[PDB]
């Protein structure tokens, strides 16, 4: 409860993710914790925990050892239920034993990405430095040939360390600038702002996230910029903007893969975009890009009662990064 | 004289030998010497219908016997739709025989066809009135060319016959397989029964309001979909595709089918894109009308003619999109 | 000073030799002694329209001498409209004579030309005035290339000549049988007329409205389009199609024609799509801006700005089609 034994406590729940927990006191937790005891430990008195408990228990959760993306809905979902958990408790030790309690349940990457969004986001975390989610997870960071010399290195009980170069060949001019994508720090900042400034937030979970969409915007245009930037010292020329109706030109071989699920796939150079089953028609895409810039346009947005909201004004931004994200 | 004997008597010589001038001679002497606007006491409306429709006669405008006709043709539809509001204003039996008579033998057959049936459906006066299947009033229209022709060679050569009918294309055509779906002389029946029923022309002022018309145009034709599907799915076939305006239409079709004045109904390619039809619309203009449907559907509301919003977020919503669809 | 004799000699004098320095000592006085800031109590405004455009010029923002000039280039249009301006706001002949002499040795000619027309036709001054026809004031742009360079022939050899113009392309070209239509040089200067008399950047401000402009716009095009149909038919053509931005235009075209500075101008291939043009627009653009026009039409009202309508339903409703066309 103090931040020694918070931080350690996380560590601890952290370590060797893919495995039941090796620490003899969150085992012993694991086993005897009951999220529904004591309903006190709780600011909602216990809805969260049941809303998640019922899900555990009619065996809807996502199965442990299995790629988890944060854009599933349904995954996503089932990484929120736990979330909310933690972001109920007024204690520490509610919020250590739900998380020891519910890492031995739930899907590894749902646990990790509910814990680190608990975290940063309830005063009981104040005061713990998450880990780099690079070496937490690394297959999400590192490619899969360095993996396999970590797999081969596991095998054989040899330690090691091994050189990660960037993807693809020198005849690949994009190549050239892999050092700004690839780089692990750049990859940390990108998914802590979304976890500080995440589009699923609710302010019933508990305060306001100031500026959101506009920072939303902003925190992005930087992204670009940025990498405009190192395409301009490598002699390449600015990127193209993507369009629905026009080809991506330039694919890519991530080289990398899942712990679970297999390798990451690839995309050929030169593809039009294809209508993807259970997400959208490319069709799609274009109407909803027509309705944002006829807000733009209008000057207005348009509310689901017909109303107009004025967007020529300080805010305007922040209303259409609410709407665009 | 209006008994249900006798009502159905002059329905069933009125439909006999469509294709020729009436071979009863009390019809004969009706359409001779009957004035539609020599007693307008007769209709609820005091001539004014019939006076649109004798001047149209009078001026040469109406369409030809012996030639096609198509309900989605405006001009010959607004033709048929005058003989049917003139039937409509009948205030009695001998009203409604007389002008049917009368403008069998000045009116094309598919018209006069088409009004007989929605008048007898549609007006008090036929109540207790069956109405002949058409596929035996207009056996073109339900019958493919080889049968009609074995029927033309038959007469020719004055000799009866029964004749089997086979379906349209070959054994290497896998759509042929769900054939006798489509191609139903009931399936068909059903489907004009309801449009005659339900017509999309139908204006209150014609007598009584058709309750939920536009809900029952969705579901009729969702039934419809889904009983094909469940067919293909009986065959090995996969579900059919949706058409886009943008894509191209795979399964082409031969009907093998002629009219009885026109020629034969023509034949559409395998993999066609959708042209632009003269005299019809655009393709662009179809992509145009199903994007301002969808934002009714998307701002819950459809947008009057002054600009003003009706909510379709409530149970007649489904109704009328199906009345602006 | 102020008759109709002096101001046309004035005005004649003024567009002499347009790409050169003026060879009239009585003007060079003008353009090297008289201050457009000197007295304003000669101008409507009190002075503002002359120090606006001084300002331009002495912070050498204007477009350079020999250079072309496009009057839908904004920044271009808006120089000469800085002209323009202080000429209309001249009470008195001299002022106006005065200004256009001294900015006709400081502006770009093809700005000063434009200026100097429009100032003509929209003052009080300039009632009385035939402006010269430009043909002979800027040959350049009504004459083909074979034909200038004859002339620069002529006058590198000090030689006088009368040279045949003969219409551009050749027989096999098909479109060239109505060529003497579009390069008619009276046509084009009804063209740049009806423009000059009906700009797209008037503003009532200056001075007074346009009766009916927007309408006018219509009308006017529409009978430029009716009458090359009819010259067409004439020749054994079918109509022009009307083009598409996602369609081919079909027919390309040759100019062989120059500027007098800036180049050839650029011909463009049979059979090409639309691209989208750097600096201009994507032609998505365009088909959006169409698609909002229609929704205007087919709404029956314009939205103004913050949302309102703006009836369209009424015999000024092809008035503000034109206005926002
Ligand atoms: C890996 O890199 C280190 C330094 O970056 C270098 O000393 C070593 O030679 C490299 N190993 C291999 C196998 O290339
Ligand atoms: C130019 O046209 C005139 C009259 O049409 C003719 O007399 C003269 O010979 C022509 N010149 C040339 C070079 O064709
Ligand atoms: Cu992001
Ligand atoms: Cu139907
Ligand atoms: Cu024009
Ligand atoms: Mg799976
Ligand atoms: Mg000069
Ligand atoms: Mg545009």
């Amino acid at each position: 409860s103090s931040t020694a034994h918070k931080q350690q406590n996380i560590n601890h729940l952290l370590d060797k993710i893919y495995e039941d927990t090796k620490y003899p006191d969150l085992q012993e937790i694991a086993k005897n914790f009951n999220p529904l005891g004591d309903t006190s430990m709780y600011n909602d008195q216990g809805a969260a925990a049941e809303v998640l408990m019922k899900e555990l228990n009619d065996h809807r959760l996502l199965e442990q050892h299995h790629w988890y993306s944060l854009f599933n809905a349904r995954q996503r979902e089932e990484a929120l239920m736990l979330f909310a958990v933690l972001n109920q408790c007024k204690v520490w030790h509610c919020f250590r034993n739900n998380a020891a309690y519910f890492r031995e349940q739930m899907n590894e990457g749902e646990f990790v990405y509910a814990l680190y969004v608990g975290v940063i986001h309830s005063k009981l975390g104040d005061g713990i430095v998450l880990p780099p989610l690079y070496e937490i997870t690394p297959h999400m960071f590192t490619n899969s040939e360095v993996i396999d010399k970590a797999y081969s290195a596991k095998m054989t009980q040899k330690a090691g360390t091994f050189n990660v170069s960037f993807t693809g060949t020198k005849k690949n001019k994009e190549q050239r600038v892999a050092y700004f994508g690839e780089d692990i720090g750049m990859n940390i900042h990108h998914v802590t702002w979304h976890m500080d400034f995440p589009f699923w937030w609710q302010d019933s979970y508990g305060n306001h996230l100031d500026r959101k969409g506009e920072l939303f915007f902003w925190v992005h245009h930087q992204l670009t910029a940025r990498f405009d930037f190192e395409r301009l010292s490598n002699w390449l020329d600015p990127v193209d903007e993507l369009h629905w109706d026009r080809i991506i030109r330039e694919g890519f071989a991530p080289l990398t893969s899942y712990k679970y699920g297999g390798e990451f796939p690839v995309r050929p150079d030169n593809i039009h975009f294809e209508d993807v089953d259970g997400v959208a028609h490319v069709h799609d895409m274009e109407i909803t890009e027509n309705r944002i810039y006829e807000a733009i346009d209008h000057g207005y947005i348009t509310a689901t009662d017909g109303h107009t909201i004025d967007i020529r004004q300080p805010k305007g931004i922040e209303l259409l990064g609410d709407i665009i994200e | 004289a209006s008994s249900t004997a006798h009502k159905q008597q002059d329905i069933n010589h009125l439909l006999d030998k469509i294709y020729e001038d009436t071979k009863y001679p009390d019809l004969q002497e009706i359409a001779k010497n009957f004035n539609p606007l020599g007693d307008t006491s007769m209709y609820n409306d005091q001539g004014a219908a019939a006076e649109v429709l004798m001047k149209e006669l009078n001026d040469h405008r109406l369409l030809e016997q012996h030639h096609w006709y198509s309900l989605f043709n405006a001009r010959q539809r607004e033709e048929a739709l005058m003989l049917f509001a003139v039937l409509n204003q009948c205030k009695v039996w001998h009203c409604f025989r007389n002008n049917a008579a009368y403008f069998r033998e000045q009116m094309n057959e598919g018209e006069f066809v088409y009004a007989l049936y929605v008048g007898v459906i549609h007006s008090k006066l036929g109540d207790g009135i069956v109405l002949p299947p058409l596929y035996e009033i207009t056996p073109h229209m339900f019958t493919n060319s080889e049968v009609i022709d074995k029927a033309y060679s038959a007469k020719m050569t004055q000799k009866a016959g029964t004749f089997n009918v086979s379906f349209t294309g070959t054994k290497k055509n896998k759509e042929q397989r769900v054939a006798y779906f489509g191609e139903d002389i009931g399936m068909n029946i059903h489907h004009v029964t309801w449009h005659m029923d339900f017509p999309f022309w139908w204006q209150d002022s014609y007598g009584n309001h058709l309750d939920r018309k536009g809900e029952l145009f969705f579901w009729v034709h969702h039934q419809l979909t889904a009983r094909f599907d469940f067919e293909r799915l009986s065959n090995w076939l996969d579900p059919v595709d949706e058409l886009h305006w943008d894509r191209i239409i795979r399964e082409g079709f031969a009907p093998l089918t002629s009219y009885k004045y026109g020629g034969e109904f023509p034949v559409r390619p395998d993999n066609k894109h959708f042209e632009d039809v003269d005299g019809v619309a655009h393709v662009h203009d179809m992509e145009i009308t199903e994007n301002r449907i969808y934002e009714a559907i998307d701002h819950g509301y459809i947008t009057a003619t002054d600009g003003h919003t009706i909510d379709i977020r409530q149970p007649k919503g489904i109704e009328l999109l199906g009345d602006i669809i | 000073a102020s008759s109709t004799a002096h101001k046309q000699q004035d005005i004649n004098h003024l567009l002499d030799k347009i790409y050169e320095d003026t060879k009239y000592p009585d003007l060079q006085e003008i353009a090297k002694n008289f201050n457009p800031l000197g007295d304003t109590s000669m101008y409507n405004d009190q002075g503002a329209a002359a120090e606006v455009l001084m300002k331009e010029l002495n912070d050498h923002r204007l477009l350079e001498q020999h250079h072309w000039y496009s009057l839908f280039n904004a920044r271009q249009r808006e120089e000469a409209l800085m002209l323009f301006a202080v000429l209309n706001q001249c009470k008195v002949w001299y002022c106006f004579r005065n200004n256009a002499a001294y900015f006709r040795e400081q502006m770009n000619e093809g700005e000063f030309v434009y200026a100097l027309y429009v100032g003509v036709i929209h003052s009080k001054l300039g009632d009385g005035i035939v402006l010269p026809p430009l043909y002979e004031i800027t040959p350049h742009m009504f004459t083909n290339s074979e034909v200038i360079d004859k002339a620069y022939s002529a006058k590198m050899t000090q030689k006088a000549g009368t040279f045949n113009v003969s219409f551009t392309g050749t027989k096999k070209n098909k479109e060239q049988r109505v060529a003497y239509f579009g390069e008619d040089i009276g046509m084009n200067i009804h063209h740049v007329t009806w423009h000059m008399d009906f700009p797209f950047w008037w503003q009532d401000s200056y001075g007074n409205h346009l009766d009916r402009k927007g309408e006018l716009f219509f009308w006017v095009h529409h009978q430029l389009t009716a009458r090359f149909d009819f010259e067409r038919l004439s020749n054994w053509l079918d109509p022009v199609d009307e083009l598409h931005w996602d369609r081919i235009i079909r027919e390309g075209f040759a100019p062989l024609t120059s500027y007098k500075y800036g180049g050839e101008f650029p011909v463009r291939p049979d059979n090409i799509h639309f691209e989208d043009v750097d600096g201009v627009a994507h032609v998505h653009d365009m088909e959006i801006t169409e698609n909002r026009i229609y929704e205007a039409i087919d709404h029956g009202y314009i939205t103004a700005t913050d949302g309102h309508t703006i009836d369209i339903r009424q015999p000024k409703g092809i008035e503000l089609l034109g206005d926002i066309i």
